[PDB]
């Protein structure tokens, strides 16, 4: 039973937003969970709701295809949301809430330090703050060439003025860290790139 | 009041085993199946199986048989899962749950949900991290403020606590979550933002402490050559 539902979907407060979910059997179960905590059964049986869950949440089905309706958007409605079919469950989808203005990342990259070096090691480090929505891809670059190993990135986290970051490392060794003139760090914010270089010195 | 409350977090060695409780009020524990899923994090909620705690039987996802064992005290009304020889794939918050307030017919979905108990699955022993510089430069500068910070590499587990200047400097200091190798280490980076000038005239360390290794390390961040 594979059932398919979307990534993500975004909706400002006081708004609707629906998010469908489509294989056999689909919508006699949908959960919303938030972090750190246990699926909240939301919606059963395509279109009920349990005692304790609001008006707010509705649910519905078409042909294949069930879909889970949330109206009056709050910002207590950010969380992932999935569909399941008796064992089953969907891949998940986060919805996010737009609950501060667009914010693009800053972006700081520090090359590999000399004493890490001496240690016949090179790590590249770089620090993405102050975006919202939280979700950013980061790629390298090795002069022009993608650079997919030794890549390690955070999932985004939030930061004390409401707004995101995250971190990205790339494990070098130090033969590779000097035979490139230079790395880079292209963080991609909403289709918009924001690039940071360095340079073996 | 209609609950499951399950057993505390686990951090297990590859090849171990580990047993989950839950312990079940609010209801009559014979009277509904209990579900075990399991959420990489991340991930989809993962089923493993049910048990009938009338009779003690049970039914296993295939990926788990002759590898999950589901047992029940009707007595105490807990239930228990037990997976045997751990990897790190089995690293994942762990659920009971069942079905008890719903007008349905089919035993799924389930309304009653175990609070998770997180079972981490690492060969990673207790060591204190390597401190590196990351020092100023002209790339960093901007208006000028000078950026720099400290890589803390390689320790186990969390936490560590960064400060700067004994955090007599506490101002502009962004400490950034830590990732999470797949060595099984942690690394996370401290960044501080001080005016470029007074570069070279002011001395700045940081501090950082690392509790359960044990380890506290100093070390400074100067311009480089
Ligand atoms: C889910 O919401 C979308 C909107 O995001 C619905 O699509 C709209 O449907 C209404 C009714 O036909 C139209 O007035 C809008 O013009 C539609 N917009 C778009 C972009 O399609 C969709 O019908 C909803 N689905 C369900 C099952 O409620």
């Amino acid at each position: 039973s594979a059932l398919t539902q979307p990534r993500s979907v975004s909706g400002s407060p006081g708004q609707s937003v629906n998010i469908s979910c489509t294989g056999a059997y689909s919508g006699l179960g949908w959960y919303q969970q938030h972090p750190g905590r246990a699926p909240k059964l939301i919606i059963y049986e395509v279109n009920r709701r349990p005692s304790g869950v609001s008006d707010r949440f509705s649910g519905s089905k078409s042909g294949n295809t069930a879909s889970l309706t949330i109206s009056g958007l709050r910002t207590e409605d950010e969380a992932d949301y999935f569909c399941s079919a008796f064992e089953y469950f969907g891949e998940g989808t986060k919805l996010t809430v737009l609950s501060q203005p667009k914010a693009a990342p800053s972006v700081t990259l520090f090359p590999p330090s000399s004493e890490e070096l001496q240690a016949n090691k090179a790590t590249l480090v770089c620090l993405i703050s102050d975006f919202y929505p939280g979700a950013v891809t980061v790629a390298w670059k090795a002069d022009s060439s993608p650079v997919k190993a030794g890549v390690e990135t955070t999932t985004p986290s939030k930061q004390s003025n409401n707004k995101y970051a995250a971190s990205s490392y790339l494990s070098l060794t130090p033969e590779q860290w000097k035979s490139h003139k230079s790395y880079s760090c292209q963080v991609t914010h909403e289709g918009s790139t924001v690039e940071k270089t360095v340079a073996p010195t | 009041q209609v609950q499951l409350v399950q057993s505390r977090a686990e951090v297990k060695k590859p090849g171990a085993s580990v047993k989950v409780s839950c312990e079940a009020s609010g209801y009559n524990f014979v009277d509904h199946y209990i579900h075990w899923v399991r959420q990489a994090p991340g991930q989809r909620p993962q089923w493993v199986g049910w048990m009938n705690p009338r009779g003690g039987g049970v039914n296993y996802a295939q990926r788990f048989q002759g590898r999950v064992t589901m047992t029940r005290d009707t007595s105490i009304d807990t239930a228990y899962m037990q997976l045997n020889r751990l990897t790190s794939g089995d690293t994942a918050v762990y659920y009971c749950a069942t079905q008890v307030k719903l007008d349905s017919s089919a035993g799924y979905p389930f309304d009653i949900w175990g609070q998770g108990t997180m079972v981490t699955v690492s060969s990673a022993s207790t060591k204190g991290p390597s401190v590196f510089p990351l020092a100023p430069s002209s790339k960093s500068t901007s208006g000028g403020t000078a950026a720099l910070g400290c890589l803390v590499k390689d320790y186990f587990p969390e936490p560590v606590t960064v400060s700067w200047n004994s955090g007599a400097l506490t101002s502009g200091v962004h400490t950034f979550p830590a990732v999470l190798q797949s060595s099984g280490l942690y690394s996370l980076s401290s960044v501080v933002t001080v005016p470029s000038s007074s570069l070279g005239t002011q001395t700045y360390i940081c501090n950082v402490n690392h509790k359960p290794s044990n380890t506290k390390v100093d070390k400074k961040v100067e311009p480089k050559s």
